[PDB]
């Protein structure tokens, strides 16, 4: 019995980045039609982003940068030669017709989320569009161009005093931990794959940088990782975040993009595993804001989204597809849930014991709230 | 992770002071389309979007969006069905064609395809080819 | 220890003994003639030779000496079917060590190597059997290596026999093979360019009055296998932006043809080819976990799982000794040097990490020999944290998983590109230079090449073919050289020419 | 490794067997002296017969191939003993000889006699590494019959450093002219009285060695005494630490002379020659100037780690500094060194593998590197069992292919041609890095240090329930742990003892 919102303009999945990249927007449409026909829509009220004008997306990033994001288009890249060499927009984060239209839509939904969420109308703020936590103050980067997480977090320490960051994605939210990472009023605590894999950063030493020390956690795990032990690492370290830190909002990035078949993907996971994480964040009864961000196997994208939306209601449902637009794109089995693969996980229980015995000792030496 | 002035954000320190009257200086950000209702049980719902896929071109959605344009009443919406109408992007026989020929003699392209197909944008292109993969 | 007191008492053991007796007797032996006690006469000479040091070394002459036979303890040994310019290579073998091994005679000292029961010059002269196999005298080292009961020389020389049936079929040598090799040489896979059926029939024809009875098993056992005589160019051509993946179906001999293309809109950072199937690496953007597997019957592109790690310049080696594609060394996001490597179960779909290497290497020439791969020069960390060409030699062995840097180091340093050939590794980099490593002796080889810029092997079923890059019209833009002869000839039928190479596979 | 030219792999090429001199080792070893075939010469040792092959005792040494080619009978030796010439072919053949400490210098003797080197040089170091006072005048006059230099120095040594032990025995009476001389004239403490010992010598004959005594008396260079053994220890509450030195008696006493309380905080330190190099806010270093009291400066450190390892080099007159922890907790290889005079840090070649808190000891000239702990699975520690070896000349370090029978935080000493090492407890290795081997004794019984003063092994337990005195005096001829004392300080935690 929780009121749930939903944030998704009919127009994100047209933006095309280029042929042959990773990102495909399109995913969040099937989401979209998957919530449209398991009955999910009835109860959630479903809202339209604002176009996120260019002066609230200063409020964080630099006046050029988003001066030249609104200033460019593939037909005049010859001109601009410096500039997107300068912003790493052009080999990785590629110019595309729209662009700035869809950082207008995914900053607009979440910013709006956010400014919704902390006027205690409604509890849990759904967006599966923004959550690009890749991005940078002044450049962009991993697929990403501006941050929307750090613009809602931004907009959410108006109204709270400290405000937790979850990151399930395989990588390393280094953007918005970077964008938090003297200050103490927002915590990110970050699970991810460290070895040698993008973006690089997100040790186990790097915590904090001025007054915000020890208000960083970073858990590198290794490949393979399957439900079971993701389940028993992430249990009681945010049992433990939340009984030293005690927030009083959750922004959960719960990206896609750990399962187990990916384009670029390297855990094991299964969406029954990412959907005990959300029930179990989402069981503090605290102001929740789901992002997105993460996920370039389309069908499970979609498949995990829409579970996840199922835990975030109450309401469960079957493993058979009911019939939306998008049978040719889900496989020969019309089955909601997947199966985990073959590989192994090398990271050997005490491993995972050493690392978390770290994190409860450097969460032990955190002031009283 | 780097450390500096231009890296990190600008977080504004915290005084309960404001937090009471700025409730109303943000409103909502966001057209509501949709909201649940209690008082209307979803078995007529079930009914009123049976109706309005079999015996009109609504979909799924559409019928949800008109129906809370007329403040969950039923009969008004079912009564203003025949008005509007879902408008038929009919892709007719030179679109699909000539889309088929940008597509075979070009590629994924969408500014290519628009050399050819100088009329419509980008975005119904896009959408056209996600919904045309199907073949 | 408990019981060995530094201070009291100890056993020392010296380790350098072993030399001192071999380095004392090859030296205080054959040189002054001391303290010999048997006579070796063959085909007309007395070879003043010791007892302890011939039986020492070979079992024959241990049971010929002690005996209880009348020439124990006479003198004068008269040995028989061995010339006198063979046994004197037997001589420098035993006393020395080292003996000059020749094409011309070799077959002898082999048979007189088994028949003497020296068991290293016998394997030595087995794998030298094994590398010089032509066409002509494939059917007789198969039968010299059936008599004296060796599988290695069989295979290498069945192998050659089979995968050249169609211009043997006439040979008088084919018409009277017996059974049981002819049972071996089609029970294996004879490809369907080598008409193997008229071939069985032409065996047939021949005493078929005792031979119509007995040969149908044989049809009966009769297989075919695919097409693996391939290259897999992958060059991006001059025309449009994105990179061709050629196929070179070579022919019989001197002649290489194009079977068909495929194109891939991204980038490449390494690319094998594992069992006659491509395997492609890397993404124009910075995610390079992403992997595709082609193949000439399918003209797509079955995604595979991506890798672990993101490392770019690192190096792919296959050889299914037990399906796998092995990721060695790179170059990671920040430009630092990996020394980490992943496996990929190609029944599997599945990536694993093992032992990590010794040195960090970036753009290292891999070659898998029969189970162990080599990881050839590439780059090095250098000491002011910067990059320097290497000379490294890299054994990461593939089934104990354990790498070791070998003690030596290559003539030229950098960039290069090597391929495994019968036995061997056929190196290029600076230019015009081809090196022939042989790893079990340890030593090198040079051989020189025309002198017009870089170059690319690829040892294509029989020969080794040289690509060289930039295709400058001008020159033949391939090669193929003889490696017993180094007589480097111009080969033709490119067909679909290229403009840049990036990857020569095997 | 050569890039040859004239030969081919697939037309000509030169083979080059590698197990050759093995087999043809294993071949002699075993088809000879086990079966006796093809017996040839026939050598008899007192009353035994000795049925030997020609070739191989020619192989090994020169007297015989010299012996055997004189251009037919039972040859007899007529000055070895039944018991020693069967070590003697136990080693041309098999070549591993179980030595002993009774029939040790019959060895050094006959060894030398029939030219077998290794044995010569390998009996010279055994009998080098046990030459005690009661010996040191007879294995002089050993090592000056055989024209020895390794071991004469060895043998003088022991010989100046003890002399006023000696000037009353008998050995020294009827001493030439010449050794005294080089006795005398290298080096001899003040400790004994050189003077008097040196009339003492000649009133053995007064009336004829006193032609040169005058001249005798000009010929000697005494030289003031050192000091041994420091103890950088931490006692009472705080008052920093201490610098407590320790001069040696022969005695089997040890006596304390003069503390230095004047300390800050300690990382690291080590003696260099004769005097405390200490390192310690976390990269520089002070000199103890014992003989003023007062510390001195010197040059700071080219970077910043901790737990790392200073070893003390007189034969470069240098100071390497090993491995360590940089602040972060990420291990380190980088070795540094500071020349004294020149008084600049350097730079050398890097570790192979990174450790911290390591013991090292050098044995005149490479670095031994010992334990420590090294980096594991995957961001912190463990304790490690590494053998490396820091060639200080050629620059070279090298992982050794084998490891402690132990891991952790350990102290070692070098002793002779010896290393001992100690660490957890109930342990005390003997590693001898020339044949790569260990050997362990059994101590009495916590973390215990360890150093050699002269010829004796100092234990020290680094911990007091006060009054106990646990100083341990070890002999490891024996095996004998004693407990010696005048020591005079209440030194309670002590943190490392520099030998
Ligand atoms: O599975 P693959 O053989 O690697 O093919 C994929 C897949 O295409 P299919 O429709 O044939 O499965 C993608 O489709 P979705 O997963 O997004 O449905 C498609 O992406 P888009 O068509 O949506 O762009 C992508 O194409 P691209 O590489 O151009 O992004 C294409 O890859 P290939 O080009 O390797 O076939
Ligand atoms: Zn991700």
């Amino acid at each position: 019995r929780r009121k749930v919102c939903y944030y998704y303009d009919g127009d994100v999945g047209n933006y095309y980045y280029g042929q042959g990249h990773p990102m495909k927007p399109h995913r969040i449409r099937m989401t979209h039609n998957l919530l449209l026909n398991y009955g999910l829509y009835r109860k959630m009220e479903i809202y339209r982003p604002h176009k996120a004008n260019a002066e609230e997306m200063t409020k964080y990033h630099s006046d050029d940068y988003i001066k030249f994001l609104r200033s460019i288009r593939p037909d005049n890249m010859s001109e601009y030669s410096k500039q997107m060499q300068r912003f790493n927009v052009g080999e990785d984060c590629p110019v595309f017709d729209g662009l700035f239209e869809f950082c207008q839509l995914s900053t607009g939904g979440s910013v709006a989320s956010a400014v919704k969420l902390n006027k205690q109308q409604t509890d849990i703020a759904v967006n599966w569009a923004g959550g690009l936590h890749h991005a940078k103050k002044s450049e962009a980067s991993g697929f990403c161009y501006v941050n929307d997480i750090v613009l809602a977090i931004l907009e959410l320490l108006k109204y709270h005093q400290r405000v937790l960051y979850i990151d399930i994605d395989i990588h390393h939210g280094d953007g918005v931990e970077e964008a938090f990472y003297t200050t103490d009023r927002v915590m990110t605590v970050s699970f991810h794959k460290y070895g040698e894999y993008f973006p690089g950063t997100g040790d186990l030493r790097d915590i904090g940088a001025g007054k915000g020390k020890y208000y960083a956690v970073n858990y590198p795990l290794r490949d393979g990782i399957d439900d079971e032990s993701y389940e028993a690492i992430f249990k009681p370290v945010m049992s433990k975040v939340m009984e030293m830190f005690q927030p009083s909002a959750v922004v959960l990035q719960c990206g896609s993009d750990s399962l187990s078949g990916d384009r670029l993907g390297c855990f094991n996971l299964t969406i029954k595993g990412h959907a005990k994480c959300v029930e179990f964040v989402k069981s503090f009864n605290l102001p929740m804001l789901m992002l997105g961000g993460g996920g370039y196997t389309i069908r499970n994208v979609a498949r995990c989204w829409t579970y996840e939306t199922a835990v975030a209601l109450d309401t469960e449902i079957p493993n058979e597809l009911p019939y939306n637009d998008y049978f040719e794109y889900f496989g020969p089995d019309f089955k909601l849930h997947i199966s985990p693969s073959n590989m192994t996980n090398q990271n050997t229980n005490e491993y995972l014991e050493k690392i978390k015995q770290r994190l409860f000792e450097n969460l032990r030496m955190l002031p009283h709230a | 992770m780097r450390v500096g002035p231009q890296y990190q954000a600008v977080v504004p320190d915290f005084d309960p002071a404001k937090l009471a009257r700025r409730s109303q200086e943000r409103d909502n950000l966001g057209m509501l389309v949709w909201s649940p209702n209690q008082n209307l049980s979803e078995a007529k719902l079930d009914e009123y979007i049976a109706i309005a896929k079999e015996k009109h071109g609504y979909n799924m959605e559409q019928a949800l969006g008109m129906l809370f344009w007329h403040k969950h009443n039923i009969e008004k919406s079912l009564a203003d069905l025949p008005n509007f109408t879902p408008f038929p992007d009919e892709w007719t026989v030179e679109d699909k064609v000539l889309f088929e020929q940008a597509f075979s003699f070009h590629g994924k392209t969408f500014h290519r395809i628009q050399q050819m197909l100088p009329d419509k944008s980008i975005a119904s292109l896009v959408k056209f080819y996600y919904s045309w993969k199907k073949t | 220890s408990m019981d060995e007191n530094y201070f009291v008492n100890y056993t020392f053991k010296d380790r350098s003994h072993s030399g001192r007796v071999a380095q004392g007797i090859m030296k205080l032996c054959l040189e002054e003639e001391l303290f010999a006690d048997v006579t070796i006469s063959v085909e007309g000479r007395e070879f003043q030779l010791h007892r302890l040091v011939l039986s020492a070394q070979s079992c024959f002459f241990r049971s010929m000496f002690t005996s209880n036979l009348k020439e124990a303890h006479n003198r004068v040994i008269v040995l028989q079917d061995v010339s006198e310019s063979v046994f004197q290579l037997l001589v420098d073998y035993i006393y020395h060590g080292t003996v000059k091994l020749r094409a011309e005679e070799l077959q002898e000292i082999y048979e007189v190597s088994d028949m003497y029961q020296l068991t290293s010059l016998f394997e030595e002269c087995s794998r030298f059997l094994a590398r010089t196999v032509q066409v002509g005298n494939c059917l007789q080292v198969m039968w010299l290596a059936d008599r004296h009961s060796d599988p290695e020389l069989y295979t290498a020389a069945k192998h050659c026999a089979k995968t050249h049936l169609a211009q043997l079929q006439n040979t008088e040598e084919f018409l009277h093979l017996p059974h049981r090799l002819l049972t071996d040489i089609i029970s294996d896979g004879v490809p369907c360019s080598q008409n193997p059926t008229e071939a069985i029939e032409a065996w047939i024809n021949f005493n078929k009055e005792e031979r119509e009875a007995f040969a149908e098993s044989l049809r009966t056992s009769l297989k075919e296998i695919g097409e693996n005589v391939h290259i897999y160019l992958i060059g991006k051509e001059s025309s449009r932006t994105h990179s061709l993946a050629v196929s070179l179906h070579c022919a019989e001999d001197d002649s290489i043809s194009v079977s068909g293309q495929n194109s891939l809109c991204h980038q490449i950072t390494a690319a094998c080819k594992h069992g006659g199937d491509l395997y492609v690496v890397g993404g124009s953007t910075t995610y390079m976990l992403r992997m595709w597997k082609c193949n000439n019957a399918t003209v797509d592109w079955e995604w595979c799982a991506p890798l672990p790690r993101d490392r770019l310049q690192h190096t792919l080696v296959s050889v299914p000794g037990k399906d796998a594609i092995y990721s060695l060394g790179g170059k990671t996001l920040q430009d630092t040097l990996s020394n980490a490597v992943i496996y990929y179960r190609v029944g599997d779909n599945v990536w694993t990490e093992t032992t990590q290497l010794e040195v960090a290497v970036s753009g290292a020439a891999g070659a898998n020999l029969n189970g162990i791969i080599y990881l050839l020069g590439g780059e090095e960390n250098d000491l002011d944290f910067f990059t320097k060409p290497s000379r490294l030699i890299q054994c990461f062995d593939t089934e104990t998983d354990k790498c070791h840097v070998k003690p030596y180091v290559l003539p030229f340093a950098g960039r290069m590109h090597a391929a495994v050939h019968k036995d061997l590794v056929f190196i290029v980099a600076e230019g015009d230079s081809l090196v022939c490593y042989n790893p079990l002796l340890d030593s090198f080889t040079r051989l020189c090449l025309p002198e017009a810029s870089l170059w690319k092997i690829a040892s294509c079923n029989g020969s080794i073919y040289v690509f060289r890059d930039r295709y400058k019209k001008g020159d033949a833009n391939t090669y193929k050289l003889d490696p017993a002869t180094s007589a480097v000839t111009v080969t033709r039928g490119i067909k679909v020419l290229l403009t840049n190479l990036q990857f020569v596979l095997a």
